[PDB]
């Protein structure tokens, strides 16, 4: 059924070529050339994780016949309270190896062996604040002993964690700030969502004044609010047999936030 | 009557009263309780704000219904009327309290 | 009424 | 015997199809369609737990021969200080699996494995404020890595916990409020309790204004006060030979609260 | 020898069936029938503990051959700062079980297992203000998951503890107040003591105004003060060789308060 | 009648 097919699309997720994503990719390309460790910081749902995930796809594993894959960018999100063994498992299994039960020393040496040979240039650690203070020493040793740009991603909670050890803080000084959208940048982003993401049978004119007013105040410029508001508003309109996001439907969503 | 640049606006008397009320600072604490002069109070949204200081307005003639305000975006916003529990029935003046 | 609350558990398993 | 049977019945529990229940069910159906995480917030004894129980019963598991059950809605009520293994324990046992002693990593991986393939679409965490702060990271990972709408249910004590972690606050920002009854809604509710819960040999006429005055005062419009007061008054009446609630025993009960 | 035997009796404890005891029992019987949770509140030394002990002793453990005992009423006094395992240990050891070393989760599951099967229907927690804030969640879960009337007992300290958790406050809000004695009840209570508790070989005439007026000022109507004064006054009078309490010893005692 | 604290404790057994 068409309605269920459109709902199955809209409840999904997609990556939009926003300028903030492009800005990060050029910055990460520079850090990868220089093998320079850094941090990416910004408020929640500004799109950092989507932008880093889009980066590893653009620099995906390169195959060579009978070799292990050449993998320029490794991306990991640690589990909560990530210790060193968990970090080593995260890295080794991203590189398509399987961990064998062993000591932390065995896990370390195998991770180092596969970070070499896979030719890893950059390791992005998303939600790096989940790392134990214990495991930051192994992160620093990867950056120092191998030629690898480690990129720590997080919110201001990461800066709080990083501040607790000068050796981490002083290695990860370089940062890029993600931020809230505003103005024409926010206006263009809403029109791009209507064009590229919602794809509704009739134009909703979401960049009209009375639409921009409620979208500006509900989202506060968070791209994650804008996406999830427009998803459910489209689901509601289509469920109602509308072919458009109507103003009242969008006001009903916006009051929930 | 002749020496006014413009006739004054007729002030909403509750707004005058609200800004005549004196005010104090206290923090919403565990369970949405807040202490003020030995009495304890709560209102319909208090506990969500437990852990930070709020601004609350009180009238010494009847402390039993406090009005409490959050500061957010560095602006004042009204939360709710905090009622003195068990005293939401008749007025209590501050002087005997 | 909707249901007996205990009867729902034996219905649900 | 009549008396022992009526007391054993009326000491019991039952669900009444209140408007607040239907309103939550329509809202939860939208969030389940959109896979949108959200929270349900309201004062104690407003009926949130009963309304969330009623929802999972409308959305019972679907049995398929030799498969594990398809379970669209999982409902859990964590114990106090719910750690991550406790949370994984709750979910796997709900899906009719037995946990095997092991690491947090084993519990996580097993939970994710069974949330997949049981086809879970929505996870309701009743009294989510009992979660430890470290446990919310694993709840966010369920919501983010899987297509599962997570619904946190609590009193405003939940919002005090949510605001302490920006990443939880920004994911669970959409909310529904449960409030006190009033006006016609309270009047029709007490009328339903007498019609369909008390089931006494004689009508009590609690709808009539001088009894409604007693109930409105004692209950403050909390449905849980309403239920407990009328059942206690009925059991007292039947124990003392009154074939209905009488205004005196009603006044006697109301005085204790 | 005479003196040691009557003194060894008089330094003991004894339970007098005050009307205050009967009104509690008739109230706890109604609450137990409804399985309704509630609290008993009142000033210190008003007899709340002795009346709850009297209620527990009327509702004895029933043996059945080779079964665990049917125990309708459990009574516990927590130690100070009672945590969850402390509560579970006290409940499970009131039923005739030993605790095994284990987690809080093991103690909980074993307690829930033995509160069932022992057929518990009322749990009295005397000095419930000794419970830690966290352990009230397990008390509420016992009252919610099993149909058990939980009875919290304490002074105004309990109302100060309860009101800081609205979920606890709204479950235990039905209450009974223990009062000071006064008037003809106080006169009637004094009359009972010398004939039902003291039973010195000669009448003490404690009802007489010159004695009754002093006892009023010294006890203020606290049943605990009334008992402890008269027991000590009898002991001291006997130790002087007197057959009875004289007002001179009664004044000699009453001046110590 | 009076209830002895000892008697009720022993009868409880
Ligand atoms: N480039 C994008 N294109 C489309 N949607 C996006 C994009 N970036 C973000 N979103 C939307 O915003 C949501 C949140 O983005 P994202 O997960 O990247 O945030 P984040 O900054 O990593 O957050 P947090 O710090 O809270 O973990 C996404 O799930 C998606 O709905
Ligand atoms: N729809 C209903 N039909 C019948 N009885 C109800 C209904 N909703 C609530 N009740 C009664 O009110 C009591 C309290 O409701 P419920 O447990 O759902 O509250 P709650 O909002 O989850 O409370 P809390 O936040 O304190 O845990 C129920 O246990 C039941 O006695
Ligand atoms: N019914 C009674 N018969 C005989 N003596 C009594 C009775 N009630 C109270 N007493 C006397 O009063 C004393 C105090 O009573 P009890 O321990 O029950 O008080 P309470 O209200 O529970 O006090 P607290 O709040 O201080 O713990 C008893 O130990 C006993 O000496
Ligand atoms: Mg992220
Ligand atoms: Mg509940
Ligand atoms: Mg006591």
């Amino acid at each position: 059924e068409w309605l269920q097919a459109e709902i199955a699309r809209l409840k999904g997720k997609s990556i939009v070529p926003l300028q903030q994503v492009k800005t990060l990719h050029d910055w990460l390309d520079g850090k990868r050339k220089a093998r320079k460790s850094c941090r990416v910081v910004g408020e929640s749902r500004t799109g950092k994780t989507v932008a880093c995930d889009a980066y590893r796809y653009r620099h995906k594993p390169q195959q060579e016949a009978g070799r292990p894959p050449t993998v320029p960018v490794v991306y990991i999100r640690p589990h909560q309270k990530c210790g060193p063994k968990d970090l080593f498992k995260k890295i080794t299994e991203y590189l398509k190896y399987r961990v064998t039960k062993g000591t932390v020393s065995d896990f370390r040496d195998r991770t180092i062996e596969v970070l070499k040979g896979c030719g890893v240039e950059m390791l992005i650690i998303d939600e790096a604040d989940r790392l134990k203070p214990e495991t930051f020493a192994d992160v620093r040793d990867i950056a120092e002993d191998l030629g690898i740009a480690v990129v720590l991603v997080g919110t201001d909670r990461l800066d709080a964690v990083i501040k607790r050890d000068e050796q981490v803080l002083e290695r990860f000084r370089a940062h890029l700030r993600f931020g809230k959208l505003s103005g024409e940048d926010f206006k263009n982003t809403v029109e791009m969502w209507e064009q590229m993401v919602l794809k509704l049978p009739v134009s909703s004119n979401l960049k009209s004044k009375e639409m921009l007013r409620i979208l500006t105040s509900a989202t506060e410029g968070y791209i994650g609010r804008l996406d999830e508001i427009l998803r459910e508003a489209a689901i509601r309109s289509l469920s109602r047999g509308l072919k458009k996001i109507d103003k009242a439907v969008l006001q009903e969503v916006a009051k929930e936030y | 009557e002749a020496g006014l640049p413009t006739v004054p606006v007729p002030i909403p008397e509750r707004d005058l009263d609200i800004c005549l009320m004196k005010q104090s600072r206290r923090t919403v604490q565990r369970g949405g309780c807040l202490q003020f002069q030995n009495l304890m109070y709560r209102g319909e949204y208090l506990a969500g704000y437990a852990g930070e200081t709020v601004n609350l307005r009180f009238d010494p003639r009847d402390i039993t219904t406090i009005l409490v305000y959050r500061q957010e975006n560095n602006q004042e916003v009204f939360l709710t009327r905090a009622h003195a529990q068990g005293l939401e029935t008749e007025q209590l003046a501050l002087d005997e309290a | 009424e909707v249901w007996d609350y205990e009867q729902l558990r034996e219905e649900y398993g």
